[PDB]
Protein backbone atom coordinates (compact mmCIF):
# COMPACT_ATOMS: atom_id res chain seq x y z
CA UNK A 1 0.00 0.00 0.00
CA UNK A 2 3.08 2.38 0.54
CA UNK A 3 3.87 1.43 -3.07
CA UNK A 4 1.12 2.50 -4.64
CA UNK A 5 0.09 5.42 -2.93
CA UNK A 6 3.30 7.33 -3.19
CA UNK A 7 2.44 6.49 -7.10
CA UNK A 8 -0.80 8.12 -7.53
CA UNK A 9 0.67 10.95 -5.71
CA UNK A 10 3.73 11.72 -7.87
CA UNK A 11 1.70 11.09 -10.70
CA UNK A 12 -0.13 14.63 -10.51
CA UNK A 13 2.85 16.23 -8.80
CA UNK A 14 5.70 18.31 -11.65
CA UNK A 15 8.63 17.09 -13.11
CA UNK A 16 10.38 19.11 -10.98
CA UNK A 17 8.46 18.31 -7.67
CA UNK A 18 8.66 14.47 -8.57
CA UNK A 19 12.15 14.90 -8.84
CA UNK A 20 13.30 16.28 -5.72
CA UNK A 21 11.00 13.56 -3.78
CA UNK A 22 13.00 10.81 -5.76
CA UNK A 23 16.06 12.16 -4.85
CA UNK A 24 15.44 11.64 -0.79
CA UNK A 25 13.72 8.43 -0.97
CA UNK A 26 16.63 5.35 -1.43
CA UNK A 27 17.56 5.43 -4.98
CA UNK A 28 15.40 1.77 -4.52
CA UNK A 29 11.93 3.38 -3.54
CA UNK A 30 12.59 5.58 -5.71
CA UNK A 31 12.97 3.99 -8.93
CA UNK A 32 10.69 1.53 -8.03
CA UNK A 33 8.05 4.55 -8.04
CA UNK A 34 9.83 5.64 -11.31
CA UNK A 35 9.01 2.42 -12.83
CA UNK A 36 5.05 3.34 -12.54
CA UNK A 37 5.33 6.63 -14.02
CA UNK A 38 4.67 6.61 -17.75
CA UNK A 39 6.96 7.09 -20.66
CA UNK A 40 7.58 11.22 -20.58
CA UNK A 41 7.55 11.72 -16.70
CA UNK A 42 9.85 8.39 -16.42
CA UNK A 43 12.22 10.63 -19.31
CA UNK A 44 11.12 13.88 -17.94
CA UNK A 45 12.08 13.33 -14.14
CA UNK A 46 14.86 11.71 -14.58
CA UNK A 47 17.09 14.24 -16.76
CA UNK A 48 15.93 16.74 -13.99
CA UNK A 49 17.42 14.37 -11.01
CA UNK A 50 20.65 15.08 -13.25
CA UNK A 51 20.00 18.99 -12.62
CA UNK A 52 19.50 18.94 -8.78
CA UNK A 53 22.00 21.67 -8.25
CA UNK A 54 21.29 22.57 -5.05
CA UNK A 55 17.96 22.29 -3.05
CA UNK A 56 16.10 24.22 -0.29
CA UNK A 57 15.98 23.06 3.31
CA UNK A 58 12.58 24.61 3.89
CA UNK A 59 11.37 22.95 0.52
CA UNK A 60 12.37 20.18 1.74
CA UNK A 61 10.32 19.05 4.67
CA UNK A 62 7.46 21.49 3.68
CA UNK A 63 7.05 18.65 1.00
CA UNK A 64 7.62 15.88 4.15
CA UNK A 65 4.62 18.00 5.59
CA UNK A 66 3.02 17.64 2.14
CA UNK A 67 4.39 13.61 2.92
CA UNK A 68 2.71 12.50 6.30
CA UNK A 69 -0.02 13.55 5.07
CA UNK A 70 -1.83 10.39 3.00
CA UNK A 71 0.65 8.04 3.02
CA UNK A 72 0.27 5.70 6.11
CA UNK A 73 4.23 4.63 6.70
CA UNK A 74 6.96 7.14 6.76
CA UNK B 1 -15.56 57.08 -8.29
CA UNK B 2 -12.18 57.98 -8.10
CA UNK B 3 -11.16 62.02 -8.25
CA UNK B 4 -8.21 63.39 -10.61
CA UNK B 5 -6.02 63.56 -7.39
CA UNK B 6 -6.60 60.42 -5.64
CA UNK B 7 -5.56 58.33 -9.00
CA UNK B 8 -1.92 60.12 -8.41
CA UNK B 9 -1.79 59.39 -4.89
CA UNK B 10 -2.21 55.53 -5.59
CA UNK B 11 0.75 55.61 -8.26
CA UNK B 12 2.53 56.33 -5.49
CA UNK B 13 1.28 53.70 -3.50
CA UNK B 14 1.84 50.77 -5.76
CA UNK B 15 5.56 53.00 -5.91
CA UNK B 16 7.47 51.17 -3.69
CA UNK B 17 5.72 47.83 -4.45
CA UNK B 18 7.07 48.41 -7.83
CA UNK B 19 10.43 48.14 -6.76
CA UNK B 20 10.07 46.25 -3.79
CA UNK B 21 8.10 43.23 -5.78
CA UNK B 22 11.40 44.01 -8.44
CA UNK B 23 13.70 43.13 -6.13
CA UNK B 24 12.18 40.34 -4.12
CA UNK B 25 11.30 38.14 -7.25
CA UNK B 26 14.69 38.83 -8.77
CA UNK B 27 16.08 37.33 -5.58
CA UNK B 28 14.21 34.69 -6.03
CA UNK B 29 14.32 33.89 -9.96
CA UNK B 30 18.32 34.55 -9.40
CA UNK B 31 17.95 37.00 -12.38
CA UNK B 32 17.79 40.16 -12.98
CA UNK B 33 13.53 41.20 -13.30
CA UNK B 34 12.23 44.49 -14.38
CA UNK B 35 8.66 45.70 -13.16
CA UNK B 36 6.53 48.07 -14.48
CA UNK B 37 3.06 49.65 -13.24
CA UNK B 38 0.05 50.73 -14.70
CA UNK B 39 -3.24 51.70 -12.39
CA UNK B 40 -6.54 52.23 -13.98
CA UNK B 41 -10.57 52.07 -13.13
CA UNK B 42 -12.47 49.01 -14.14
CA UNK B 43 -16.18 47.61 -12.87
CA UNK B 44 -15.38 44.25 -10.98
CA UNK B 45 -16.97 42.27 -14.36
CA UNK B 46 -14.47 44.21 -16.35
CA UNK B 47 -12.04 42.08 -14.23
CA UNK B 48 -13.53 39.10 -13.46
CA UNK B 49 -13.72 38.46 -17.31
CA UNK B 50 -9.98 39.77 -17.71
CA UNK B 51 -8.60 36.52 -15.59
CA UNK B 52 -8.08 33.85 -17.45
CA UNK B 53 -9.64 30.24 -16.74
CA UNK B 54 -7.84 28.64 -14.88
CA UNK B 55 -5.11 30.86 -12.69
CA UNK B 56 -3.84 32.04 -9.20
CA UNK B 57 -6.20 33.86 -7.19
CA UNK B 58 -5.89 34.71 -3.31
CA UNK B 59 -7.97 36.95 -1.94
CA UNK B 60 -7.07 38.67 1.25
CA UNK B 61 -7.97 40.77 4.03
CA UNK B 62 -6.38 43.46 7.00
CA UNK B 63 -7.22 44.24 10.58
CA UNK B 64 -8.48 47.29 9.94
CA UNK B 65 -10.04 46.63 6.32
CA UNK B 66 -13.66 45.69 6.22
CA UNK B 67 -13.83 44.21 3.05
CA UNK B 68 -11.87 41.66 0.95
CA UNK B 69 -9.42 42.66 -1.57
CA UNK B 70 -7.92 40.44 -4.42
CA UNK B 71 -4.31 39.19 -5.18
CA UNK B 72 -4.41 37.79 -8.97
CA UNK B 73 -1.48 36.00 -10.15
CA UNK B 74 -1.05 34.60 -14.12
CA UNK B 75 -0.55 30.81 -14.24
CA UNK B 76 2.66 30.85 -16.71
CA UNK B 77 4.59 32.94 -14.02
CA UNK B 78 3.14 30.85 -10.98
CA UNK B 79 4.86 27.44 -12.59
CA UNK B 80 7.62 29.61 -13.63
CA UNK B 81 8.90 29.96 -10.22
CA UNK B 82 7.87 26.47 -8.62
CA UNK B 83 10.28 25.33 -10.73
CA UNK B 84 13.33 27.35 -10.02
CA UNK B 85 12.63 27.14 -6.38
CA UNK B 86 12.82 23.60 -6.29
CA UNK B 87 16.29 23.44 -8.56
CA UNK B 88 14.93 24.08 -11.43
CA UNK B 89 15.89 26.23 -15.03
CA UNK B 90 12.38 27.75 -15.53
CA UNK B 91 10.65 24.88 -17.54
CA UNK B 92 7.60 25.14 -19.96
CA UNK B 93 4.35 25.96 -17.67
CA UNK B 94 1.54 23.54 -17.91
CA UNK B 95 -1.14 25.10 -18.31
CA UNK B 96 -3.57 23.61 -15.34
CA UNK B 97 -4.80 23.99 -11.20
CA UNK B 98 -2.09 23.40 -9.35
CA UNK B 99 -2.04 19.92 -7.03
CA UNK B 100 -1.39 20.86 -2.77
CA UNK B 101 1.77 20.85 -2.83
CA UNK B 102 2.03 23.90 -5.34
CA UNK B 103 0.26 26.15 -3.80
CA UNK B 104 0.92 25.42 0.03
CA UNK B 105 4.94 26.69 -1.42
CA UNK B 106 3.29 29.51 -3.32
CA UNK B 107 0.57 30.31 -0.16
CA UNK B 108 4.04 30.90 1.80
CA UNK B 109 5.44 33.12 -1.79
CA UNK B 110 2.55 35.14 -2.44
CA UNK B 111 2.12 36.08 1.91
CA UNK B 112 5.91 37.53 1.95
CA UNK B 113 4.91 38.89 -1.46
CA UNK B 114 1.67 40.64 -0.30
CA UNK B 115 3.67 41.70 3.12
CA UNK B 116 5.44 44.19 0.32
CA UNK B 117 2.33 45.22 -0.83
CA UNK B 118 1.71 46.29 3.03
CA UNK B 119 5.05 48.01 3.32
CA UNK B 120 4.27 50.73 0.64
CA UNK B 121 1.09 51.52 2.59
CA UNK B 122 2.55 51.78 6.25
CA UNK B 123 2.53 55.77 5.11
CA UNK B 124 -1.27 55.89 4.77
CA UNK B 125 -2.59 52.79 6.89
CA UNK B 126 -0.47 50.04 8.69
CA UNK B 127 -1.81 46.54 8.38
CA UNK B 128 -0.92 43.07 8.45
CA UNK B 129 -2.58 41.35 5.54
CA UNK B 130 -3.95 37.96 5.85
CA UNK B 131 -5.14 35.70 3.22
CA UNK B 132 -8.52 34.70 3.46
CA UNK B 133 -9.41 31.84 0.81
CA UNK B 134 -7.77 30.38 -2.33
CA UNK B 135 -9.23 29.82 -5.47
CA UNK B 136 -8.35 28.68 -8.80
CA UNK B 137 -11.29 30.04 -10.94
CA UNK B 138 -12.48 33.73 -11.36
CA UNK B 139 -16.02 32.88 -12.24
CA UNK B 140 -16.17 31.27 -8.98
CA UNK B 141 -15.17 34.31 -6.82
CA UNK B 142 -17.23 37.61 -7.02
CA UNK B 143 -16.22 39.54 -3.70
CA UNK B 144 -18.32 42.61 -4.09
CA UNK B 145 -21.46 43.25 -6.87
CA UNK B 146 -20.27 42.97 -10.23
CA UNK B 147 -20.62 46.25 -11.81
CA UNK B 148 -18.73 48.09 -8.43
CA UNK B 149 -16.08 50.12 -9.89
CA UNK B 150 -12.59 48.72 -8.87
CA UNK B 151 -8.74 49.79 -8.55
CA UNK B 152 -6.76 47.32 -10.80
CA UNK B 153 -3.01 47.60 -10.11
CA UNK B 154 -1.36 45.50 -13.52
CA UNK B 155 2.00 45.02 -12.20
CA UNK B 156 4.15 44.24 -15.88
CA UNK B 157 7.09 41.49 -15.06
CA UNK B 158 9.00 40.81 -17.12
CA UNK B 159 12.26 39.25 -17.65
CA UNK B 160 15.12 37.94 -20.30
CA UNK B 161 12.13 37.43 -23.12
CA UNK B 162 9.19 36.15 -21.20
CA UNK B 163 7.01 38.51 -19.47
CA UNK B 164 3.50 38.40 -17.39
CA UNK B 165 1.28 40.27 -15.18
CA UNK B 166 0.52 40.39 -11.27
CA UNK B 167 -2.55 42.02 -10.92
CA UNK B 168 -3.96 43.39 -7.29
CA UNK B 169 -8.10 44.18 -7.14
CA UNK B 170 -9.06 47.08 -5.08
CA UNK B 171 -12.98 47.38 -5.11
CA UNK B 172 -14.78 50.92 -4.53
CA UNK B 173 -16.09 49.45 -0.69
CA UNK B 174 -12.36 49.85 -0.63
CA UNK B 175 -10.74 52.01 1.87
CA UNK B 176 -14.21 54.06 1.56
CA UNK B 177 -13.84 54.17 5.26
CA UNK B 178 -10.49 55.67 4.83
CA UNK B 179 -12.09 57.43 1.88
CA UNK B 180 -12.49 60.37 4.19
CA UNK B 181 -9.31 61.02 2.33
CA UNK B 182 -5.79 60.34 3.39
CA UNK B 183 -4.85 63.80 1.58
Amino acid sequence: SHMVQLVNFLQSEHPQTIAVVLSYLDPPVAAQILGALPEELQTEVLKRIALLERTSPEVVKEIERNLEKKISGF
Amino acid sequence: KFSKEQLRTFQMIHENFGRALSTYLSGRLRTFVDVEISIDQLTYEEFIRSVMIPSFIVIFTGDVFEGSAIFEMRLDLFYTMLDIIMGGPGENPPNRPPTEIETSIMRKEVTNMLTLLAQAWSDFQYFIPSIENVETNPQFVQIVPPNEIVLLVTASVSWGEFTSFINVCWPFSLLEPLLEKLS
